[PDB]
């Protein structure tokens, strides 16, 4: 469970990324594939090249689940219950693999607002994303 | 650890420009403040109890310069992680009974650290490199609880 | 998160345990320290040898506790807010340790119930240990 | 994995009136139940819709006779573990690309289905000597990982 202090520090780190949102969730996807390449296998259909269409346009998928994930903070589970269904039940994604893009988006996070990326934030957004990890990963037949 | 030529270049390129002084006890600090679970281990170390005690902790940056020399020791001698980390994987498992899963996520709080400290200059296929690294470091350090 | 499914099986399952608790919650947490020695560095002022008085009043206590969530399934952040306190701030257990002692409830729930162990009442009760555990490594400052 | 003596009868002993037919098939079939994400592994298995469909599932059991038989194969090979299932370690991790965590949850599996066959003869020492073992199995199939 998170803290009025996390949710404080969390929409304020991800609010400055406003419209770099695409960019951001394009490369922490990147990120993920070539550091752990056994995630490409999710994603067969996908042109996952440096600069592909599919990956920013998935990006921007990915970044505005997690703007939707920070507005609904406190009723997380239904606000990504189309999701929690689309990644556990029917692509039955592994729950490592979260911890993976989690980190990801920690290091695209760091890479991209290092003013915003205190060690205070770090725990914080690291708590959010695993939040929403957690949630992604429940499946209720 | 298979690191490609290429990769093995932009490693110790970018680690040139590390400031030795700060990084590492940048990476201790964050573990502690990211992950306080950890801070179990360090109750000779002082005043934890706020991030920012943590990182102004005198303890917290000097050790952490260790661990940073540890890392570097592993880059000068990556065809052989186990024997550079035969002793400290006796200090780690033995005698202080850390879980290995702590020393994947210093490694990657480590991975955070240099894109902390190098922005756009740490790009996706530099971050492929460390993660190797820091992969083969944390392996190579759990190997006395094979 | 659960399910009313995965709550009938383990009110079910957990129910047969009864008088048998500390037994049950003894030799789980002997199952612990003998298969993972690195758990045995949270308990220096017990006597961890077999038959031992205090891993006998402990496992009274860790069944109790867990007789309590099984009891509050529906609110556990709020029943276990005392011990969440204490496991995770002041103790400063490792989500690790969780993982390995919720294994071995689980080992020790499928030695002594196999008419109650089936395929889904194994799955109901990974998951109620795992919700149980999430609350106890939740640290709100 | 440094095993006992006493550890290597007491396994051994247990091994031997391990029903060969069965208890592989209920391994793989409850970690297709209690962690729903590896059955996309099997997506040629068939029915796998319902915890008794996965259980009495044809494929299930005879696949699972080959896990088991893997394991036996593992404990007559001790001392040469990452030998033994290095064939396998190319499967599973350059081919398929299972995350080597599931290695690990079907040895605990395992565990839980030997204490649900034998009862209080499952006893912790017992435990103890089968988690040294699936964790030795589950490092020598994640080698390709390293
Ligand atoms: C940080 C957590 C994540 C978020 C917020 C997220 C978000 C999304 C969103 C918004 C979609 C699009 C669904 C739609 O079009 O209706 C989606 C689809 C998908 N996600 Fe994720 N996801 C997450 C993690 C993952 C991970 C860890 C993987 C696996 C490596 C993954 C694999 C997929 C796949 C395979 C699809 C593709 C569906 C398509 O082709 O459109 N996701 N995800
Ligand atoms: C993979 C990263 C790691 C490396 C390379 C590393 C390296 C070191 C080094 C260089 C020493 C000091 C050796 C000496 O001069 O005696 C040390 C000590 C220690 N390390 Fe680590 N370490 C790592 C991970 C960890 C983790 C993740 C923890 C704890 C959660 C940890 C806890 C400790 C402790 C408690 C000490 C003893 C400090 C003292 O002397 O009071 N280390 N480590
Ligand atoms: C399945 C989850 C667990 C439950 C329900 C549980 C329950 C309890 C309870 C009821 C107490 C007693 C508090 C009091 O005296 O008022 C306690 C204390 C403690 N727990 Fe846990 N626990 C769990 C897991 C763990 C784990 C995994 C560890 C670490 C290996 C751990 C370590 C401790 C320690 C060190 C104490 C003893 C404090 C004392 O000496 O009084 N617990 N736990
Ligand atoms: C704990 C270690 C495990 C052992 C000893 C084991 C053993 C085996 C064996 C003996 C084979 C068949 C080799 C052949 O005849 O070609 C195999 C195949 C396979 N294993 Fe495993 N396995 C393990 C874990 C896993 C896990 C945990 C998963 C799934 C999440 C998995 C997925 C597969 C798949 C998908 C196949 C191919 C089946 C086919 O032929 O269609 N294995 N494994």
């Amino acid at each position: 469970v998170l803290s009025p202090a996390d949710k404080t520090n969390v929409k304020a780190a991800w609010g400055k990324v406003g419209a770099h949102a695409g960019e951001y969730g394009a490369e922490a996807l990147e990120r993920m594939f070539l550091s752990f390449p056994t995630t490409k296998t999710y994603f067969p259909h996908f042109d996952l090249s440096h600069g592909s269409a599919q990956v920013k346009g998935h990006g921007k998928k990915v970044a505005d689940a997690l703007t939707n994930a920070v507005a609904h903070v406190d009723d997380m589970p239904n606000a990504l219950s189309a999701l929690s269904d689309l990644h556990a039940h029917k692509l039955r994604v592994d729950p490592v693999n979260f911890k993976l893009l989690s980190h990801c988006l920690l290091v695209t996070l760091a890479a991209h607002l290092p003013a915003e990326f205190t060690p205070a934030v770090h725990a914080s957004l690291d708590k959010f994303l695993a939040s929403v990890s957690t949630v992604l990963t429940s499946k209720y037949r | 650890v298979h690191l490609t030529p290429k990769e093995k270049s932009a490693v110790t390129a970018l680690w040139g420009k590390v400031n030795v002084d700060e990084v590492g006890g940048e990476a201790l600090g964050r573990l502690l403040v990211v992950y306080p679970w950890t801070q179990r281990f360090f109750e000779s170390f002082g005043d934890l109890s706020t991030p920012d005690a943590v990182m102004g902790n005198p303890k917290v940056k000097a050790h952490g310069k260790k661990v940073l020399g540890a890392f570097s020791d592993g880059l000068a001698h990556l065809d052989n992680l186990k024997g550079t980390f035969a002793t400290l994987s006796e200090l780690h498992c033995d005698k202080l009974h850390v879980d290995p899963e702590n020393f994947r996520l210093l490694g990657n709080v480590l991975v955070c650290v240099l894109a902390h400290h190098f922005g756009k200059e740490f790009t996706p296929p530099v971050q492929a490199a460390y993660q190797k690294v820091v992969a083969g470091v944390a392996n190579a350090l759990a190997h006395k609880y094979h």
